[PDB]
């Protein structure tokens, strides 16, 4: 009964 | 007109006292940095052009050069930490925060993008952007009656930059900054654009990943029902961050987990625990394990929703990480469950697959399996059916594996299986 414990971080504008 | 320029030509045009030549050179630099294959970011930085672009950002009398310099600096800051630091060292943060109030939407959007890159570099630059006072103008850009009147890409970029301002820990964002930003994230989370919804869910998952104070901050705003709704969404880009946020929330106190349960999240787990995406199955099993580690009424809620059979199935066949999360869930169940609940779990057919995973080559999962076995045997001793479970574990071929593990490298599993074999099979 014990408790425990992705998108782009940077983006370039490209054409 | 400005395609395939050389860095030498760009520097020559920037060093001229002609604003129009400077604009042409800046445009050429932007185009050169807007190629997918190997943008010469390092060459541009070495030429010492970042200060010039930062100075151009402030030429309100010439908005074209403002936009071009903003684009170039955005692309530069989108690279390594060294390049983002190069952009920041030129004083670009205050310039971009000033341009956030530009009368041209396509320039304020580029400022938002650049600040988002800078903040996304890490918690240091994030806190620095917050210190220069970006949250106020960023949120002012969203102070509209209906969010649908804004450009789709504009709103998407704003949401992404806000999410970046919410992300990263060690340290987490400033508590007062999170309090300032949360209402706008609630509003965006009720928006209808799928990409904006995904970014908002990611921001919420960022904010919910930490001490229970942050989880409480988020839950007090009443977004858990909307998070469950998005958990039921059809688009995986939206379901993933919503499930991450729900998992983070359930890692907190039993009262926050109960708030999550009341929203109806469990009713969505029949499909999440069988979702085609292995990552979704793993995340959902992790959430279920964190839920089974709570009070007994919550375990009974899990039972009533018919999720014990789904946990059995996940433990029987799934990616090994999902199976480990399921083993953790079963161990928490047996540790905090009611004798009747352990009986029901065993009746659902968990013993055979739980011994099947005893052949795993990971010491931690074997320890968890044996800890759950100890819990179940204690329940059986209480109920007086220890011999029944002994015969069960011996019939499915698991006690063979326990005898084998009796001579295991790790001492914890060694002692656990030894105690089991000596106290139940002698």
């Amino acid at each position: 009964a014990k408790k425990r414990v992705y998108p782009k971080k940077k983006k370039a504008r490209i054409e | 007109g400005t395609v395939n320029w050389s860095v030498e030509d760009i520097v020559k045009g920037i060093n001229s006292n002609n604003l129009e030549s400077q604009l042409q050179a800046t445009q050429a630099a932007r185009k050169l940095l807007s190629r997918e294959k190997q943008p010469p970011i390092d060459n541009i930085i070495r030429a010492g052009l970042i200060p010039k672009f930062v100075s151009f950002l402030g030429k309100t009398d010439c908005s074209p050069i403002q936009f071009e310099s903003a684009w170039a600096l955005t692309n530069i800051a989108s690279g390594t930490s060294e390049q983002t630091k190069a952009v920041v060292d030129g004083g670009a943060i205050p310039a971009f925060i000033s341009l956030l109030a530009s009368p041209h939407a396509h320039i304020s959007e580029q400022a938002v993008w650049a600040l988002g890159n800078i903040a996304g570099d890490g918690s240091a630059f994030r806190d620095l952007v917050i210190k220069h006072g970006a949250i106020d103008p960023l949120l002012a850009l969203l102070a509209v009656p209906d969010l649908s009147t804004l450009a789709c890409g504009y709103l998407r970029n704003l949401t992404w930059t806000l999410s970046n301002l919410c992300r990263n820990k060690n340290p987490a964002p400033p508590l007062d900054a999170v309090e300032q930003i949360l209402p706008t994230l609630v509003r965006l989370l009720h928006h209808n654009d799928p990409e904006v919804l995904a970014d908002s869910c990611w921001a919420i998952s960022y904010l919910t990943d930490g001490p229970n104070e942050r989880i409480e901050m988020v839950v007090k705003k009443g977004v858990v029902p909307q998070l469950v709704k998005l958990l039921g969404a059809t688009e995986l880009p939206i379901v993933t961050p919503a499930l991450r946020a729900i998992g983070n929330i359930v890692t907190g106190t039993d009262e926050q987990t109960q708030k999550v349960i009341d929203a109806g999240a469990l009713a969505v787990f029949p499909s999440l625990l069988t979702n085609p995406k292995t990552n979704i199955q793993k995340e959902a099993t992790w959430t279920m394990s964190n839920i089974t580690a709570g009070r007994q009424d919550q375990i009974q809620q899990v039972v009533n929703h018919g999720l014990v059979p789904f946990l059995v199935g996940v433990l029987s066949k799934a990616d090994f990480k999902t199976q480990k999360e399921a083993a953790w869930a079963i161990t928490n169940y047996t540790s905090g469950g009611t004798v009747e609940q352990i009986v029901y779990l065993v009746h659902c057919g968990i013993i055979e697959p739980l011994m099947n995973l005893l052949s795993a080559k990971d010491t931690k999962i074997i320890q968890v399996i044996l800890d759950a076995i100890s819990n179940i045997f204690q329940a059986a001793e209480k109920l007086g059916e220890t011999e029944k479970l002994s015969i069960m574990i011996e019939e499915c071929g698991g006690l063979d594996k326990i005898e084998a593990l009796q001579r295991h490298e790790n001492e914890s599993v060694y002692k656990a299986s030894l105690n089991l074999i000596e106290k139940y099979f002698s």
